[PDB]
RNA sequence: GAGCUGUAAGUAAGCUUUGAUCCAGAGAUUUCCGAAUGGGGAAACCCAGCAUGAGUUAUGUCAUGUUAUCGAUAUGUGAAUACAUAGCAUAUCAGAAGGCACACCCGGAGAACUGAAACAUCUUAGUACCCGGAGGAAGAGAAAGAAAAUCGAUUCCCUUAGUAGCGGCGAGCGAAACGGGAAGAGCCCAAACCAACGUUGGGGUUGAGGACAGAGUUACAAAGGACGACAUUAGACGAAUCAUCUGGAAAGAUGAAUCAAAGAAGGUAAUAAUCCUGUAGUCGAAAAUGUUGUCUCUCUUAUCCUGAGUACGACGGAGCACGUGAAAUUCCGUCGGAAUCUGGGAGGACCAUCUCCUAAGGCUAAAUACUCUCUAGUGACCGAUAGUGAACAGUACCGUGAGGGAAAGGUGAAAAGCACCCCGGAAGGGGAGUGAAAUAGAACCUGAAACCGUGUGCU
RNA sequence: UGAGUAGCGAAAGACGGGUGAGAAUCCCGUCCACCGAUUGACUAAGGUUUCCAGAGGAAGGCUCGUCCGCUCUGGGUUAGUCGGGUCCUAAGCUGAGGCCGACAGGCGUAGGCGAUGGAUAACAGGUUGAUAUUCCUGUACCACCUAUA
RNA sequence: UAUAGGUGCCCGUACCGCAAACCGACACAGGUAGUCAAGAUGAGAAUUCUAAGGUGAGCGAGCGAACUCUCGU
């Protein structure tokens, strides 16, 4: 199940600050809660996690040519290590 | 892959569904990182849990 | 001038949401009649 | 009838009379390309590239292997696999 | 309860209704005493009055 | 039987003759909402109780199963209240719910504009709408019938006939029997009376009969099997043309051939029976659904009664073509209320005679009605302001909502969709190229008119 | 057609410098001016990505545009304590049984839902282009769990 | 009738918000609940000028006729 409570990792200028400061930030399955994250992120990495937080993205308007639609509403998890790390390369 | 699959047995396909799952999640990761570069493995390994998940569920049927 | 439409989500949904709709006989009519022409959307 | 590898003649268009190899096959648009038949000269932004444009499969047929004419194809069952058989004559292709 | 037309003098027409005369009686229904409401005629061509 | 990873390009990575993509039958998986059913709720969300199981020191968290309401079945607890009953728990089941083309059908309920040249009876019309219930059909159906020499269940078609009749005898409404056809089918109970414990089995099913003294799962009783055959759901084979001319291209023209149980139809660079897909014809099924057969299979070989709160009557209504009429016949409400084969009903008030029939229990295929569908086809039907509202949409847009509701098809045979040079930030152009053709350059076939410009022969 | 006509939606701008193919209209600067019980600041409803960065100038902007609430690409919303739920009830709605009604349904008991009210534990500072009582720092509080007590 | 260690979920959080992003078909002189409430003057949240902060209003340049409008004598 932990591997299909985490998606995928998230790279962006933000995050990558976070992950400076020890913060690892994934993209999660739309319906697990924290705690959820949490127990996947340690049993997937062998890490300690120190805390969660987690928030939600609406759809976002998105067109080609005369399509008009959205993407996929998403899940962010930022998870805080006490202990270990994680390498995403 | 099922005749092959069919040949081993209840806890072996468990093993592969678990180890499946662990490389086609490894490589998820690797494509959100631009590391990937071999796209066509990922298909391949989902299609190989749909068999080992089919011929479980053949198994279970079949003997009840 | 104070117009005649002030928006509110929850007045809006529970005079015409589908629940409101499939609580009675004539709403569940509409929803037909709306299923029937082939509606996108069946209520608010 | 027409498969890649096969020598073909044109039977109609710019190159009747022509002969060559298939180069490949289109089912969907019922075509194929045939090698030196229907030259494009297209131009190209990296000059002006020819190549091979594809034709119908109905302008263009088989050869007959003993007579050289160009023959319709037929059909037999030897040793259970269908085969081929030239019209023409009545070989195998 | 059926229905039909009141009709006037003139013939003009109201739609009515005929009721029956129902009254309400304790009756054995299954072997347990009930009140339900049964008609003057049913009672007259014998429910069963307890 | 060689390509393939939808539309759909585009790359990227791959799959496929050790048989992929694809097609058909059968299986597996099938998130959440929705009758929605553990509770709640502003649909697609929130919050839980039990049991089992990961996990954690432990909690938090997680996974599976189960938990609606009314119903059936059977075990308890059990009021006022003695006994009981109601009620309350449990256990098992899974019966109902909602949806539709709900078009056709049956039932409940039921308008108005309108016509009558006004209008109220009447008409529109038992129509529209609403509600309930079902089926592949439904309804009706085995004479208390039609009739007046006799026929023999029901239904539907023709005709009778715009007749008989009904009608402010106005406007209008309007049969049926006979005759001709489609189809065709007949049965089961209640009761008399027997034998077993009033309830069960036997008895019996009618116009006088009864008591007494080979047929079938289509009604007539209901479950299977064995096998055959046929059909549907993928497919396969399938005859026969070459040359020259004009052309970018030949199927056209000309010449000379060929096949035909195949000269249907599409496509192919212009118009093809012989180039392709096909057509006539013929063949084909692992599997699943159907139809239908033989064997099997079972089932079977006038003393008494004959449908009672009924028939019938009065009042008030309704349905009958029929408006209360001389109104028979059928039904509803209220109230009254028979007879018992020496009986009862009908033959258009009613009486008598005669004739026919035997109500107050039930079942019953077919000929008939319809088309959102599926398969195969058709048209002196449309051809983009037409034809569906919709050839690219119940979308865009409008409205709080019910609801209303568009516009919009065409390069070319083939993208060969204009390399490169020049002005220009770009847009756009001029060349050069592709193409038969580019005033076929995508706002792309043809390109009318209004309308807008440039030049000028006469004025 | 009217016709290059009406209009271009309350108001104070000027100059220097820059960018640029192009500048009254964009950026920077100085001076000037306007609001200031507000043209300032913060919550709520409502809207729903309009937010930020880089790039762009066809169309939208009543002019222009190098700019934008417009176009392209990539980003951005972090909570035991804030507001709501895992708490409470009001009006009202709903309602097991139940009462009533041609049908459809109407009403209603227990109960339930339902804030605009009641209850309820966190503050100050720092930090980004875009979040902050949410991240970070320092110092707390509340509920529950386990061990010593 | 105390200390100690540990655990703590879901939804919202961007931005506009007396408006160019809400209701008014508009980048529309209109409408839109509550809160914060500086100085001089003053009874005052009146008046005028200012603070904090914000703004110069999405067509301009001339001319300085009739006429119209808004102002002053
Ligand atoms: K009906
Ligand atoms: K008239
Ligand atoms: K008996
Ligand atoms: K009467
Ligand atoms: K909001
Ligand atoms: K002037
Ligand atoms: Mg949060
Ligand atoms: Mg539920
Ligand atoms: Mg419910
Ligand atoms: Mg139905
Ligand atoms: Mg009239
Ligand atoms: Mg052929
Ligand atoms: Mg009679
Ligand atoms: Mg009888
Ligand atoms: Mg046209
Ligand atoms: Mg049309
Ligand atoms: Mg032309
Ligand atoms: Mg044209
Ligand atoms: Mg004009
Ligand atoms: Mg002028
Ligand atoms: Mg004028
Ligand atoms: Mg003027
Ligand atoms: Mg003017
Ligand atoms: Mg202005
Ligand atoms: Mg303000
Ligand atoms: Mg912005
Ligand atoms: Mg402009
Ligand atoms: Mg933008
Ligand atoms: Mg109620
Ligand atoms: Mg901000
Ligand atoms: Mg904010
Ligand atoms: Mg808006
Ligand atoms: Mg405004
Ligand atoms: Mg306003
Ligand atoms: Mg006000
Ligand atoms: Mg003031
Ligand atoms: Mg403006």
């Amino acid at each position: 199940e932990a591997r299909d409570i985490l998606k995928r990792p998230v790279i962006t200028e933000k995050s990558s600050e976070a992950m400076a400061e020890d913060k690892y930030t994934f993209d999660v399955d739309t319906r697990v809660n924290k705690t959820q994250v949490k127990m996947a992120v340690e049993e997937i990495f062998n890490v300690k996690v120190a805390s969660v937080n987690i928030m939600n993205y609406k759809p976002k308007k998105k067109r080609m040519g005369r399509y008009q639609g959205y993407t996929n509403k998403r899940r962010k998890a930022i998870v805080t290590l006490k202990e270990g790390s994680i390498d995403l390369f | 892959k099922a005749k092959e699959i069919r040949d081993l047995t209840t806890s072996e396909i468990e093993e592969q569904i678990k180890s499946s799952k662990e490389e086609l999640f490894n490589l998820r990761f690797q494509l959100a990182t631009g590391q990937l570069e071999e796209t066509a493995r990922i298909r391949t390994v989902r299609k190989t849990i749909a068999r080992l998940k089919t011929v479980a569920r053949e198994r279970e049927i079949e003997q009840s | 001038v104070k117009r005649t439409y002030q928006p509110n989500k929850r007045k809006h949904s529970k005079v015409h949401g589908f629940r409101k709709r499939m609580s009675t006989k004539n709403g569940r009519k509409v929803l037909a009649r709306r299923r029937r022409k082939g509606r996108k959307v069946l209520s608010a | 009838h027409i498969k890649k590898g096969d020598n073909v003649k044109v039977i109609a268009g710019k190159d009747k009379g022509k002969e060559g190899k298939v180069i490949a096959t289109l089912p969907k648009k019922d075509r194929v390309v045939v090698e030196g038949v229907n030259i494009m000269k297209k131009h190209q932004k990296p000059g002006i590239l020819e190549t091979e444009a594809a034709i119908h499969v109905s302008n263009v047929q088989l050869l007959d292997p003993k007579t050289n004419e160009p023959t319709r194809v037929g059909y037999k069952f030897v040793d259970g696999k269908k085969v081929r058989i030239a019209k023409k004559s009545g070989e195998e292709i | 309860a059926s229905t039909g037309n009141r009709r006037s003098h003139a013939l003009n027409s109201t739609k009515r209704r005929w009721n029956a005369n129902l009254q309400k009686v304790r009756i054995l229904v299954d072997g347990k005493p009930k009140k339900v409401w049964v008609s003057a005629r049913a009672l007259k061509s014998g429910v069963t009055r307890v």
